[PDB]
Formats: structure tokens, sequence, C-alpha cells
């Protein structure tokens, strides 16, 4: 037999959320650590203060007017008005926050041998062994990063009627699937939140069969909730998903995006995580969604949806060129080298990778979270 | 490779034993060493490099 | 076979922040690049004798 002196390679897997951080510089010679301040305006109800005085001159509990509150007897009984004579009536009071965040350290080696080196046939191999490290760390990177950002979410919509990850289940009356309902709550939270929008609406083409589409948030979901979401359908009965070739022209699609629904424009990201047995037990009465075995018993499978916003979060970068992360890379090939104290013959090396990453969260209302079941 | 052959390393290296030798004469240095200075003098014989 | 048919070619170097203000015209979206910094080269890909 004759070996092909060719190899079969598998690329890298694409990542997403990484190229959205933003990156902070932080010196050295500081610590591990990095803070902001935040004012809040006046009329809010985080102004809690102890500098008030109301219209009638006498102490009042809050300092601030009226609070985040739209009713009207409440905003027409804590007006400042002013007499004629007036003095020393309305006074107000101001409050600033901190936030904070931390750097952590990563790292991982592996090692081989010099006659494994010389006498293997394939030639090349620590090539290809350096290749599947510098892979390895860059994706256990992206995911560390999306795990995280999906533990420090700020607004959470669990689908049906649950209230916990326990609670979330697939089987009953209301089983805990997303709906055209719940899309329409998280569009409604996120613009009373001021959050901005990402892309702008796209009005029609000229060419035959090409629909109107006037999405303008991105929101990423996993693989398997796939068909869920193409097998939604809205208030009136008709089909909800718009997929791209509809509106490719009149339009730039985004990498990674399979169509729009609603006022998302949907992206598959393939390395999505979701948890495993955080749903309810589940019995023979399942009507087929995901389930996993823990502790010898079945639980649903609960699943993201994530829109992260604009200016949320930034990545602490610790000596990495102005990047959100840089790899430092060692080898030592055997011999002299590694010839050990203890043992001179020199047969083995290893190669070794590591890098710090942190995170900083600016505003946590603005990232947004939808846990629901994924059908199998 | 070719690099590894000329200087005595990786796969050129002899093995090593405990009570023999690790000579390894250079053959491909001792070429190579005449080639270089065959062909480079005629690029510095005179004050001008160019015509 | 040849160069002149080549669609591309890619080349890396190392170079530092006076090399490209020496034209200022030409390079565009200068900032965003940290220099307050202190790191080794690295760049496993990059192949060099600087340490």
């Amino acid at each position: 037999f004759f070996w092909l002196k060719k190899a079969i390679i598998t690329a890298r897997k694409e990542q997403y959320f990484m190229p959205l951080a933003s990156v902070t510089n932080m010196p050295k010679h500081y610590g591990k650590t990095i803070k902001v301040y935040e004012y809040v305006p006046l009329l809010d109800d985080r102004n809690i203060n102890d500098q008030g005085i109301d219209a009638s001159g006498a102490t009042i509990v809050n300092g601030n007017l009226y609070g985040s509150s739209k009713d009207i007897g409440n905003i027409t009984s804590k007006l400042p008005l002013l007499t004629e004579n007036g003095g020393r009536v309305n006074r107000v009071g101001f409050t600033r926050i901190a936030r904070e965040g931390s750097i952590h350290k990563f790292g991982f080696f592996y090692e081989f041998t010099q006659e494994s080196i010389d006498f293997d046939s394939d030639d090349g191999l620590m090539e290809h062994l350096s290749r599947e490290l510098m892979n390895g760390a860059t994706q256990i990177t992206e995911a560390v990063l999306q795990k995280d950002l999906l533990a420090a979410a700020g607004t959470v919509l669990y689908a049906g009627a649950a209230t916990s990850d326990a609670t979330i289940t697939g089987e009953g009356s209301t089983p805990s699937v997303v709906s055209y309902k719940n899309l329409m709550r998280l569009d409604q939270i996120l613009t009373e939140n001021r959050t901005p929008t990402q892309t702008t609406i796209i009005t029609g083409s000229r060419m035959i069969d090409t629909k109107v589409i006037g999405a303008t948030r991105v929101m990423y979901v996993g693989s398997e909730l796939v068909p869920e979401l193409k097998a939604m359908k809205d208030l009136f009965g008709n089909k909800a998903f718009i997929e791209t070739q509809h509106y490719a022209d009149a339009g730039t699609i985004m990498n990674g995006e399979v169509g729009s629904i609603d006022k998302f424009r949907i992206i598959q990201v393939p390395e999505m995580l979701h948890w495993a047995g955080a749903g309810a037990q589940a019995t023979g009465a399942n009507p087929g969604y995901r389930t996993s075995m823990v502790s010898g018993q079945e639980h649903y499978d609960v699943y993201p949806m994530l829109v992260v916003g604009d200016d949320s979060f930034t990545s602490i970068g610790f000596q990495t060129d102005g990047k959100s992360l840089k790899f430092t890379v060692m080898t030592k090939m055997p011999g002299k080298e590694t010839a050990d104290r203890n043992d001179p013959y020199g047969e083995t090396g290893f190669s070794s990778i590591k890098w710090y990453y942190g995170i900083l969260v600016k505003r946590p209302e603005r990232l947004a979270l939808i846990k629901t079941v994924a059908p199998l | 490779e070719w690099n590894d052959l000329m200087r005595i390393e990786g796969k050129a290296k002899p093995p090593k034993v405990k009570g023999r030798s690790q000579v390894q004469p250079k053959l491909v240095r001792r070429q190579a060493e005449w080639r270089y200075s065959a062909l480079t003098e005629p690029f510095l014989g005179s004050n001008k490099l160019f015509k | 076979g040849d160069i002149n048919k080549a669609m591309f070619a890619i080349v890396s170097f190392e170079t530092c922040k006076a090399d490209l203000l020496k034209e200022k015209d030409r390079y565009h979206n200068l900032n965003k690049i940290d220099w307050q910094s202190s790191a080794p080269v690295n760049e496993p890909d990059h192949a060099t004798t600087t340490p």
C-alpha cells in the first residue's frame, strides 16, 4: 500500500460573539480591576438621596421631584410650585454609581518525544499539532465569552407560562415554546429601555415576488431552534418567517443569516450553548422536544436566544495590543536544552499557550434573552 | 529539511548512546562553502555595480 | 511556474509607528490600535530572528 502524502483536515469554527466585543485598554502596574462612574438622572427612582424640601418648606424623604412614574395624580401631587415671595422651598439631590470587572488567567500545554519526531512516517506532524492547539485555544476563548454573556444578561423573558428554569417544561396544557407575542414583548421592552437599533428597514425592489421587511434588530439563535422558528405563525395565522432570498435584493445579507421574523433578523450560530437538564422532569407524554438525563431522570433542555445591544459591555485588554485577546506560544525542541538534570537523554519536549481575559459590563439592561425548549 | 541537512539538526543528527561516538562530518556544508565564494566574487570586482 | 502570472502575493513585515507616520496621508484608521503597551512580538506565523 502507498500512502497518499496528503492529510485530511477540518478547518476552524467561525466565531460570532468575539467580533462584537469592544476593547478597553488597561495599563499594567495597576492591578486586576477596572472601575467607572455612572451619573443617574434627576428624576429616576435610583436617585435615592436625603436633600429634599417640599413646596411647604418642610423636609421630605425623597430628593427627586417625582420618580419614573407616569401617573397624572402623582405628578400633580409632587409638582414644584413657587409662590411670589419664594425662598428656600425646593431642593434636589444627585447620586453616582460605580461598576467593576476583573481579569482572569488561562492556559494549557502538551508534550511529545524525539523518537516520535524522527521515526514517524508522516513528515510535518508538529505543524499539524500546532494547528490543532491554536484552533482549540480560539474555540475555548469564544466559548468562555459567550458563557459569560449568557450568565450576565439583564432582561430575561421565559416562554410560555414558566417562572424559573425548573419550571420551563414542554409537557402539559401550555408548553414553553417561543411565540410571536413573546417576540413582540421583547421588542417592546428593548424600545422602552432606549436601546438603539442596529439595522434599518428594507423597502421593496422592482423584481417580481420580493417582499418588504422592516426588522431593525439582530438576534442570535442556536441551530436547534431554526425549525421551530420556521414553523411559527403570526397573529392572523399566516406565515411569519421570511427567508433571505426574498429581500436579498435591495439589501445586504449579513453573515450567517437565515431569515427575518417580526422586527428581528435571525442569525444562526453553530457554537450556541444550551443548558442541560434545567427543565422539569419529562414523562412518557413528550410531544417530541429535546431532553437530557440528569441523575437518572429525563429533564427538558432550556435553550438560549440572545439580543446583544450596543455599548452594553467591553472587553478589558491587558497587553493585548488593542485587541480582545492575544496568545503567547512557547516551544522547546528536544536536545541538550531539554536534557533533564536527572535525565540527560533529552527525548521529550513541550508547547504551551496562555492568555488573560476579563469583561466589564457597562450597562446590563441592554442585554436581552429568551429561554425556550427546542424541538427534537 | 534542507536547512537541517546543512546544519545537522533534526533528523540528520546522530543517535545518542553512552558508550559510543556522535561525530558526523558535514559534506553538504563543505560543498556549499566553496560554491558561496565562487559565486559571490563577480558582483564585487569593480567599483561600479551596474552597466 | 511564472511570478508574472500570479494573482496575489502576501508579505508580513515588522514596523513601528514612526514608519507609518512618516507618510500621514497614505494610512487611514491609524487609531483603534494600542501603542501604550509592552508585549512580546510573538506572531507564530511570522518567522524572525528577533527574540
